[PDB]
RNA sequence: GAGU
C-alpha cells in the first residue's frame, strides 16, 4: 500500500548482482531481459569490444542492453528497491523504468499497489483460465500458488537445512 | 522490501529504544544520523523478517 | 492532445504534475473566462489546455508568474 | 449417413458451399460450412441488463446510493476497482467516488449545482459513512477522537 | 472539519457520560399510537433530538423562528433532526 | 440467417454444432426437394417414391 | 419529453469527455481505462477488440460499467493517466498488452502465407499499391510469389528518415500490409508469415522506433486489415477439416495386444499389479505420442499436392491447421483430441 | 418513393494524385452499392493509356542484362508500366529514345510526338553508368482499358511477333488504386444513414475528381435502357 | 421444431403437461381458440355420462419470468383422434414436440471482427419475420392503503394532471383495457392525504400570488415503469368486504 | 498522498512541518 | 470509350411470383457490377403495398381470443402481414371484411376496391368454427418501402389512436429473394461479352419487368450526384 | 441465476 516514489535519487551506492538464470544450462532468463530498464549500480570496466563502462546512474535503455550482449557481461549490480536507503518510499533510480510506460519511473507513483496487483493477478486469473478450460491429462496452479503464499508469509519449512 | 520493515533492537542507543524492542528500520537509521551527529550511545540493531 | 497525451507528457515531464497544470488552466477558463492562446476548434477546456502545454504556452511556473503580475498590480491599484 | 441424406439433398459431402459477399459480389475465397443450426433466445434481454444513474436516492445510515437497477442503484465501486485508480495513480477521480459521488451530503449537493453552472469543481467533505463508524466504536465503549490541526 | 491524527484510547466511565446527552432509563422505543418517541427511551426525542427540522416534539416551537429554543411543555430542543443520528 | 464465427470451434471441442449444421443443411435440403415437387404438384405416387 | 434539441445538446456535451470502462473483477489497474464515447442508438455498450485483452472480455453476454469523471480534474485524470491509448504495456512485464488476436491474426495470416504458384506467380510488380489493384482486379492470389519494389525507411542515427529503395522477393499480400505498415519499419518484419507472436514483436517493434502515436494509429490499421481479410479467406469449419491419420487402427490394436501381454503376464503372478500398471500406463502415452505425430504429419505437411515442374510438398492450408499455426485459437493439444486419439484420463482421485 | 439523393460534399485533394472524397447522407446500404460498383467501373473499365510493347536493340529478351546499365531489362520494363503518357489524337504511337552519357535517363529524354505528352518527365526509366553507354529503345504506346497482362495476351496472340521485341503488362487504368469507407451518417431523425468516402489515387492526365464523373457517366449509360 | 433432433422433444413436451393431451380417443365435436370438445368413440365412451370430452386451453397468462403462456389448438375441427395425442400446443411445443428455438440458416466465418468473441451478426431477415419476437407480460399492482391521516383513495382527481394522461384512464381511476401505454403514463391512479408541512416562506409568498393553495391530498399513482412500454390486457380489483366498490369494479 | 494527490500532500506537508 | 449498352431480352416469367431475366449483351465484368449492385437495391429499395393498420369489431387488443375462432388474434395479423395486395390507384386503401359461418376466410372474401387487386385470392386469413361466428374488420393497406415495424411508429406515433384500432408490422419490399447469374454472350468478333441472368422472387403483383425499371431509375438517381455535381 |  504505502509504498510510493518519494524521491528522484537517494544517493546510494548499494544494489544486487545480477547474472543470467543459467538453472541447469539453458538460458532461463537472460541477462538483458532480467536486467532492462533498471539502473546500472556501479559500472564494470573490462576493457572489452565495444569499450563499455556504462556509468552510475544509468537506466539500461535497449540500446545499452545491445551492447551488453556484444561484450558478453556475466553479471551486473543494479540498483534495487531492496537495497534504497529512501526512508519512507523508494526513489525513482532504485526502481528503474515504469514498465507500463516505457521509461523512468515518475516520482509519486502509488508502486507498491501495481507491485501486488502484477504478482496477484495472474494467479487469480489462472485460477479460472486452466480450470474452466482444463480437463485432459497429457498442477497447473492450484499446486503454485500455495508455495508462493509460504514464502511471502515467511514460513518455516518443516525439515530446514542448517547453516 | 514489505516485508523487512521492522528491526528488533539488541542493545540500547541514546534514546529509550534498549533491548527487544522492535521498531522500523527507517526510524532507526534516521536516529543513527543524529546518533553520528552527537556520538551518544549507538543502537545496536537487527533486521528481522516478516 | 485528444487522443494521445504523449508529446504534451514530454513537455512538462511529471504526468501528475501535467494533470494539475492542465486543470489549473482549464479551471480558468471555466469560471475567470480567461482567454485561450491556441484556437479552441469547437474544442472543450480541458483539450485547449493540453495543446497549448504541449505548443509550450502554459506552465506551471508560468502561471505563478501571471498570478502574481495581476495580484500584485492589484494590490498597487488598492494603495 | 449424413453426407448420404446430403447426396440426396444433391447438396455437398463436405456441407461447405460456395457463398457471395452481399456487398461486394464476389465470392469468398474457399467454401463456407453452412447448414441450419437450431437456436436458441435466452432469457438475457439486453432490456432487463441495461441501467444508468446520475442522481438518485441513498441510503438510510452509511448515506451511500443504494445497489441494483430495480431500486435504482449505483454500482459498487469495491476495493479492486479502488485499487485500480491507486495503480494509475487517478487521485482526484477516487477521491470524486469515495465523496462527492457516495456520502458526503454537502459536497453532493454543492458539486450537483456547480456542475450545472459549468464549473466542474470539487468541493469535497468527510463521507457520513466515516463519522458513523467514529460513532459506532464509541458505542462499543472506545474513545475514538479526531486531534485536529 | 479538517483534522490532522486519529487517536484511539480507553473510555473512561466520566468520558462515556461527556458524550451522552441524556441517560436512556426506559426501553420503550416509540408510542404505539402517535408513533412518537417514548420518555426518557430509546429514541427519547428529548434525549437525541427532534424527528422534523427545527420543531418540537408537541408542536409548540416552529421554524427557524425559534432557534436554539427548548420547549417548556414537552422538553424538546428545536434544532435540525440531523443531531438524531449525532447525539 | 446468422454469421457465427468458426474461430470458437477447435478450442471449445464443441463439434455437435458441426454435425448439426451439415446434418441440418440435409434436412432442409430434402425439405426444399418436397417442396419444389408440391409446387410443381407431380402426383402422390411420385411423393410417396421419394 | 426527450426534445430534440437535448440530443443535440447531449452530443455537444459528450464530445472530448472521457468516461471510464470497468470489467469485473478488476484485477490489474487495465481492468478500468478511459475512453472518448462514441453515442450509439441502442442498448448495448460497444467495446473495442484490442483492448478485450486487458479485460479479459470476451462476447458470451458479458457486462461492464461505466464512470463518468465530474470534475476538470478527474476528466484530466481520465484523459491524460486512464486513457487507453496512453495504457499499452503491461505493467508486470514490459509488454504491450494491447495485442491482435483469434480473426485479426488469423487474416493477417492469410495474407501473409505463401502458396506454390497460384495466380501468377513470379510476376514484376511497381509498388504495393499494383499489387493491391491486381489482387483485387483478380488477376493474383494473396499467396503467389511475386518481384516488388518496395521503399523501406530506415530511421537515421538523428530523427531525420533514410529511405531505401529494393525489389524484394514477396507475396502479393505482404506488399498490401506493407500499406499499413509505417515507414521506419523495415520491409523484412512483414516478410514473413505472419502470426500472432511474430505481431506482439511488430508492434514492440513499432513502439520502441517510432513511439506512441504510430503505435496506436498501427494498431488500428491491422485490426482493420486483419479483419477485413479474414472474412474475404472464407474461412471455415467442416467435418473435413479435421483429418484422421490412416494409421490409427493399426497403431491400437498393437498397443491393446501389447496391454495383453502385460496382463497375462499379470495372471502368471510374476509382474506385480504396480509394475503392470505402470507399463500399461507408458504403453498407451507412448502409443497416444505416436498417433499425435502421424496425424500431424499427415496434416501439416498433406498438401503434398502441386505444381510447376511436377510434385512438390508445403504448408497445409486446411482451416484447422492455420487457426492453430498463425496462433489465432486451438493448438496441436487441441487438435489432437478432435483428429487424433484423446488419450488417458486422470480420475478424480488424480491417479489415472 | 421518396428518392433520397446524396450531395457531395468535401473534396480534401491531398496531393494531385491522391483525393479523399466524403459523400453524404446516403440510404441505408446504398453506401456499398454504389461504393464498390464505382470501385468496379475505375479500375477495369477507366481508359488511359499504357506501354504494350518493347524493343532495344541489342536485347533479345527481359531476363538478360545490358553492360553500363545499373537496372536489369526487367527492372527498365516495370518502369515503363510505370509511365504516364498522354495520347491526344492516336491510339497508337510508338515513341522512341536514344540516350548516352553517365545519366539517370528520365521520360523527358524520350522524342515527345506532335499530339504525346509525358506527363511525368522526371520519371526514372533507367540508370546510365558508364558514360560510353548507349541505350536505343521503341516503346508502342496503346490506348486500352482495365489490366491487360502480356500472359493475356500471348494467349490469344496467335500473331506472332519478331524475337527482340518485348511484349509489357499493360496497365491501361489511370486509377492506380482506389478504395471506399462507408462510415455512418447523422439526421435527427436518421441515424441509419451512411456516408461513403472514396480515397483515390490515380496517376497523369487524368484527374480524381474528373475520372469519378467519368465513372457515374458509364454506369449511368448502361442504365439508360432500363429507365426507359 | 427443431429440425435436427433426437427424439425426446416428443416426451417431454408431452409429460412436462404444459401441452393439452386427448384423455379419450374420438372425434372433435367443437375445435375454437379458447376451448376443445372432443366426442369420444363408443368402445371407450363410458355408458353412464353422455361422453363428451371438454377441454378449456389457458390463454395468454404471465409465468413466473414474465414470459407469456399461451396454449394453442393443434386439432382441426371434426377430426378423429387417438387417446393420448396432442390437442393443443404449450408455449414452446410444435404439434406435440418441444419447441424451444428456432434454426435458422447459419454460416460459420469471420466477418469484419462482427463475430469476435462469439459475438453474432444476424440478418435483419430474422427480425422481420419476428421469429425471434417474443412475448412478456408484466403485472403492476396498486395498493389502497388506509393510513394514520385516513384512507388513501383510488380516484382519477389527482392534483397537477394532463387531459392527455387522463384520457387513457376510466371513470374509477384505472386504465381501460386494451391501452397502449409507455413510461410515465399513470395506469391506476391514487391519493394520498398529506400531514402539515412547514411552506418555505418562498412558497408562501408564490401561494399567495397565485391563490393556488395546494390541496389535503398528494399523488401516489401508480405508473408504467421508465421505458418499458405496452398494451394492457387484463385489469383485476381487489376491495374489502365493506368498502364501497369502484364502478371500474 | 500518490500520484495526482503528491503535489497537494507535500503541499500540506510543508504547512505542516512550518507549524 | 467503347461504349457498349445492353438491351433488355426475355423475361420468362415461369410464375407471377419467379420470374427469369436475361440480358444482354454486357461488356466484360459488367455482369457483375450491375448485378449485384441492382441486387441490393432490389432487397430493399424496392416499393410496395402492405396492411398497417386493423381494427375487428369485438376486439379491445391483439392478445385476446375472439370466440367462434380458431386463431387467436395476433395470428390474424400475422396472416395480413402475409396478404398480397396491389392498390393501383390510391396509396391508401381501407378494405372491408364481414364473413360469417363455417368457413375457412380467405382474401376473396374480402370486398374488393375498384382498384385494389388480391393477388392471392386463396389466402388463408381466419377460421371461422362455430357456424354462428362472423367477422366482421376493416384493413388499412398502405403504399411504403422497406420494413416499418409498428414499434418504429409508436415511437414517432405520438398522434393518438382510438382503441380497438390494432397497428401492423408494415413489411411493404415485395421482392422475396433475387439471384443473377452471369454466363458468356457469343457476338462474332466479341466473345469476352457477358450475358446477365436475373432471378426474382417477388410475392404478388410487382412486375418481374416494372420492378427492373425502378431498381435501374434509383441507382440512376444516386449517380446524377457523382455526375452532375462534379 | 450472469462473466470471469
Ligand atoms: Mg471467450
Ligand atoms: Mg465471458
Ligand atoms: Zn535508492
Ligand atoms: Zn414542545
Amino acid at each position: 500500500q504505502d509504498l510510493v516514489v518519494t524521491e528522484d535519487d537517494c544517493g546510494t551506492h548499494e544494489g544486487i548482482m545480477m547474472t543470467p538464470v543459467i538453472e541447469g544450462g539453458d538460458v532461463k532468463e537472460p541477462l538483458r531481459d532480467r536486467v532492462l530498464g533498471r539502473v546500472t549500480a556501479e559500472d564494470v570496466l573490462k576493457p572489452g569490444t565495444a569499450d563499455i563502462l556504462v556509468p552510475r546512474n544509468t537506466l539500461l535503455h535497449e540500446q545499452w542492453c545491445d551492447l551488453l550482449e556484444e561484450n558478453s557481461v556475466d553479471a551486473v549490480k543494479v540498483r534495487s528497491v531492496v537495497s534504497c536507503d529512501t526512508d519512507f518510499g523508494v526513489c525513482a533510480h532504485c526502481y528503474g523504468r515504469d514498465l507500463a510506460r516505457g521509461h523512468i519511473i515518475n516520482k509519486g507513483e502509488a508502486i507498491g499497489v501495481i507491485a501486488a496487483q502484477s504478482i496477484g493477478e495472474p494467479g487469480t486469473q489462472l485460477t479460472m483460465r486452466t480450470f474452466h478450460i482444463g480437463g485432459a491429462a497429457s498442477k497447473d496452479i492450484t499446486g503454485g500458488l500455495p508455495r508462493v503464499a509460504d514464502l511471502f508469509e515467511a514460513r518455516r519449512p518443516k525439515e530446514p537445512a542448517i547453516l | 522490501r514489505q516485508m523487512l520493515r521492522k528491526a528488533t533492537i539488541v542493545n540500547a542507543g541514546s534514546s529509550d529504544f534498549l533491548e527487544g524492542e522492535q521498531v522500523e528500520y527507517s526510524r532507526v537509521k534516521i536516529a543513527n544520523r543524529e546518533l553520528e551527529a552527537n556520538g551518544k550511545v549507538g543502537a545496536t540493531y537487527s533486521r528481522d523478517l516478516l | 492532445a485528444r487522443v494521445t497525451v504523449q508529446d504534451a507528457v514530454e513537455k512538462i515531464g511529471n504526468r501528475f504534475d501535467l494533470v494539475l497544470v492542465a486543470a489549473r488552466r482549464a479551471r480558468q477558463m471555466q469560471v475567470g473566462g480567461k482567454d485561450p492562446l491556441v484556437p479552441e476548434e469547437n474544442d472543450k477546456t480541458t483539450v485547449i489546455a493540453l495543446r497549448e502545454i504541449e505548443e509550450g504556452l502554459i506552465n506551471n511556473q508560468i502561471l505563478d508568474v501571471r498570478e502574481r503580475q495581476e495580484q500584485q498590480e492589484q494590490e498597487a491599484a488598492e494603495l | 449417413e449424413i453426407k448420404e441424406l446430403l447426396k440426396l439433398g444433391d447438396l455437398p459431402t463436405s456441407g461447405q458451399i460456395r457463398l457471395y459477399d452481399g456487398r461486394t459480389g464476389e465470392q469468398f475465397e474457399r467454401p463456407v460450412t453452412v447448414g441450419y443450426m437450431y437456436m436458441l433466445k435466452l432469457n438475457h434481454l439486453v432490456d432487463d441488463k441495461m441501467h444508468a444513474r446520475s442522481t438518485g436516492s441513498y441510503s438510510l445510515v452509511t448515506q451511500q446510493p443504494l445497489g441494483g437497477k430495480a431500486q435504482f442503484g449505483g454500482q459498487r465501486f469495491g476495493e479492486m476497482e479502488v485499487w485500480a485508480l491507486e495503480a494509475y495513480g487517478a487521485a482526484y477521480t477516487l477521491q470524486e467516488m469515495l465523496t462527492v459521488k457516495s456520502d458526503d451530503v454537502n459536497g453532493r449537493t454543492k458539486m450537483y449545482k456547480n456542475i450545472v453552472d459549468g464549473n466542474h469543481q470539487m468541493e469535497p467533505g468527510m463521507p457520513e459513512s466515516f463519522n458513523v463508524l467514529l460513532k459506532e466504536i464509541r458505542s462499543l465503549g472506545i474513545n475514538i477522537e479526531l486531534e485536529d490541526e | 472539519e479538517e483534522f490532522d491524527a486519529i487517536k484511539i484510547a480507553l473510555a473512561s466511565p466520566d468520558m462515556i457520560r461527556s458524550w451522552s446527552f441524556g441517560e436512556v432509563k426506559k426501553p420503550e422505543t416509540i408510542n404505539y399510537r402517535t408513533f412518537k418517541p417514548e420518555r426518557d427511551g430509546l429514541f427519547c426525542a428529548r434525549i437525541f433530538g427532534p424527528v422534523k427540522d427545527y420543531e418540537c416534539l408537541c408542536g409548540k416551537y416552529k421554524r427557524l423562528k425559534h432557534r436554539g429554543v427548548i420547549c417548556e411543555k414537552c422538553g424538546v430542543e428545536v434544532t435540525q433532526t440531523k443531531v438524531r443520528r449525532e447525539r | 440467417d446468422i454469421v457465427l464465427n468458426p474461430l470458437g470451434v477447435p478450442s471449445r471441442m464443441n463439434i455437435g454444432q458441426i454435425l448439426e449444421t451439415h446434418l441440418g443443411m440435409a434436412a432442409k435440403g430434402i425439405g426444399d426437394k418436397i417442396n419444389a415437387m408440391l409446387k410443381q404438384q407431380q402426383e402422390v405416387a411420385k411423393l410417396r417414391e421419394f | 419529453r426527450e426534445e430534440a434539441v437535448v440530443w443535440d445538446i447531449l452530443d455537444e456535451v459528450i464530445r472530448e469527455h472521457p468516461v471510464l470502462l470497468n470489467r469485473a473483477p478488476t484485477l490489474h489497474r487495465l481492468g478500468i481505462q478511459a475512453f472518448e464515447p462514441v453515442l450509439i442508438e441502442g442498448k448495448a455498450i460497444q467495446l473495442h477488440p484490442l483492448v478485450c485483452a486487458a479485460y479479459n472480455a470476451d462476447f458470451d453476454g458479458d457486462q461492464m460499467a461505466v464512470h463518468v469523471p465530474l470534475t476538470l480534474e478527474a476528466q484530466l485524470e481520465a484523459r491524460a493517466l486512464m486513457m487507453s491509448t496512453n495504457n499499452i504495456l503491461s505493467p508486470a512485464n514490459g509488454e504491450p498488452i494491447i495485442v491482435p488476436s483469434q480473426d485479426v491474426v488469423l487474416g493477417l495470416y492469410y495474407m501473409t502465407r505463401d502458396c506454390v504458384n497460384a495466380k501468377g506467380e513470379g510476376m514484376v510488380l511497381t509498388g504495393p499499391k499494383e499489387a493491391e489493384r491486381l489482387y483485387r482486379s483478380g488477376l493474383a492470389s494473396l499467396h503467389a510469389r511475386v518481384k516488388v519494389r518496395i521503399t523501406e525507411y530506415e530511421k537515421d542515427a538523428n530523427g531525420e528518415l533514410v529511405a531505401k529503395t529494393s525489389l524484394k522477393d514477396t507475396t502479393v499480400g505482404r506488399a498490401i500490409l506493407w500499406m499499413i505498415v509505417p515507414k521506419g519499419l523495415p520491409y523484412s518484419i512483414v516478410n514473413q508469415a505472419l502470426g500472432k507472436k511474430a505481431i506482439s514483436k511488430m508492434l514492440n517493434t513499432c513502439y520502441r522506433i517510432l513511439g506512441l502515436k504510430p503505435t496506436v494509429i498501427f494498431a488500428d490499421q491491422i485490426m482493420y486489415t486483419g479483419f477485413a481479410y479474414a472474412a474475404r479467406s472464407g474461412a471455415s469449419v467442416g467435418i473435413d477439416d479435421m483429418v484422421i491419420p490412416e494409421k490409427k487402427h493399426e497403431i491400437i490394436s498393437e498397443a491393446e495386444a501389447e496391454v495383453a501381454e502385460i496382463q497375462e503376464q499379470f495372471q502368471s503372478g510374476l509382474v506385480t499389479a504396480g509394475e503392470r500398471y505402470n507399463k500399461v500406463i507408458d504403453i498407451w502415452a507412448a502409443a497416444n505420442d505416436r498417433v499425435s505425430k502421424a496425424m500431424m504429419d499427415n496434416l501439416q505437411t498433406e498438401t503434398v499436392i502441386n505444381r510447376d515442374g511436377q510434385e512438390e510438398k508445403q504448408v497445409s492450408f486446411n482451416s484447422i491447421y492455420m487457426m492453430a499455426d498463425s496462433g489465432a485459437r486451438g493448438s496441436a493439444a487441441q487438435i489432437r483430441q478432435l483428429a487424433g486419439m484423446r488419450g488417458l484420463m486422470a480420475k478424480p482421485d488424480g491417479s489415472i | 418513393t421518396e428518392f433520397l439523393k446524396p450531395r457531395l460534399v468535401d473534396i480534401e485533394q491531398v496531393s494531385s494524385t491522391h483525393a479523399k472524397v466524403t459523400l453524404e447522407p446516403l440510404e441505408r446500404g446504398f453506401g456499398h452499392t454504389l461504393g464498390n460498383a464505382l470501385r468496379r467501373i475505375l479500375l477495369s473499365s477507366m481508359p488511359g493509356c499504357a506501354v504494350t510493347e518493347v524493343e532495344i536493340d541489342g536485347v533479345l529478351h527481359e531476363y538478360s542484362t545490358k553492360e553500363g546499365v545499373q537496372e536489369d531489362i526487367l527492372e527498365i520494363l516495370l518502369n515503363l508500366k510505370g509511365l504516364a503518357v498522354r495520347v491526344q489524337g492516336k491510339d497508337e504511337v510508338i515513341l522512341t529514345l536514344n540516350k548516352s552519357g553517365i545519366g539517370p535517363v528520365t521520360a523527358a529524354d524520350i522524342t515527345h510526338d506532335g499530339d504525346v505528352e509525358i506527363v511525368k518527365p522526371q520519371h526514372v526509366i533507367c540508370h546510365l553508368t558508364d558514360e560510353n553507354a548507349s541505350i536505343s529503345m521503341r516503346i508502342k504506346v496503346q490506348r486500352g482499358r482495365g489490366y491487360v497482362p502480356a500472359s493475356t495476351r500471348i494467349h490469344s496472340e496467335e500473331d506472332e511477333r519478331p524475337i527482340g521485341r518485348l511484349l509489357v503488362d499493360a496497365c491501361y487504368s489511370p486509377v492506380e488504386r482506389i478504395a471506399y469507407n462507408v462510415e455512418a451518417a447523422r439526421v435527427e431523425q436518421r441515424t441509419d444513414l451512411d456516408k461513403l468516402v472514396i480515397e483515390m489515387e490515380t496517376n497523369g492526365t487524368i484527374d480524381p475528381e474528373e475520372a469519378i464523373r467519368r465513372a457515374a457517366t458509364i454506369l449511368a449509360e448502361q442504365l439508360e435502357a432500363f429507365v426507359d | 421444431k427443431p429440425l435436427v433432433g433426437t427424439g425426446m422433444e416428443r416426451a417431454v413436451a408431452v409429460d412436462s403437461g404444459v401441452t393439452a393431451v386427448a384423455k379419450r380417443g374420438g372425434v372433435v365435436q367443437y375445435v375454437d381458440a379458447s376451448r376443445i370438445v372432443i366426442k369420444v368413440n363408443e368402445d371407450e365412451m363410458y355408458p353412464g355420462e353422455a361422453g363428451i370430452d371438454i377441454y378449456n386451453l389457458t390463454k395468454y397468462t404471465r409465468s413466473n419470468q414474465n414470459t407469456c403462456i399461451n396454449q394453442m389448438p393443434c386439432v382441426s375441427l371434426g377430426e378423429p383422434v387417438e387417446r393420448g395425442d396432442v390437442l393443443a400446443d404449450g408455449p414452446s411445443t410444435d404439434l406435440g414436440e418441444l419447441a424451444l428455438g428456432q434454426n435458422m440458416r447459419v454460416a460459420f466465418m469471420p466477418w469484419n471482427g462482427y463475430n469476435f468473441e462469439d459475438s453474432i451478426l444476424v440478418s435483419e431477415r430474422v427480425v422481420q419475420e419476428d421469429r425471434f419476437t417474443t412475448i412478456h407480460i408484466q403485472e403492476l399492482a396498486c395498493v389502497s392503503r388506509d393510513t394514520k391521516l385516513g384512507p388513501e383513495e383510488i380516484t382519477a382527481d389527482i392534483p397537477n394532471v394532463g387531459e392527455a394522461a387522463l384520457s387513457k384512464l376510466d371513470e374509477s381511476g384505472i386504465v381501460y383495457i386494451g391501452a397502449e401505454v409507455t413510461g410515465g403514463d399513470i395506469l391506476v391512479g391514487k391519493v394520498t392525504p398529506k400531514g402539515e408541512t412547514q411552506l418555505t416562506p418562498e412558497e408562501k409568498l408564490l401561494r399567495a400570488i397565485f391563490g393556488e393553495k395546494a390541496s389535503d391530498v398528494k399523488d401516489s399513482s401508480l405508473r408504467v415503469p421508465n421505458g418499458v412500454s405496452g398494451t394492457v390486457i387484463d385489469v383485476q380489483v381487489f376491495t374489502r368486504d365493506g368498502v364501497e366498490k369502484d364502478k371500474r369494479a | 498522498p500518490a500520484g495526482t494527490g503528491y503535489a497537494y500532500h507535500q503541499d500540506r506537508m510543508r504547512r505542516r512541518a512550518a507549524g
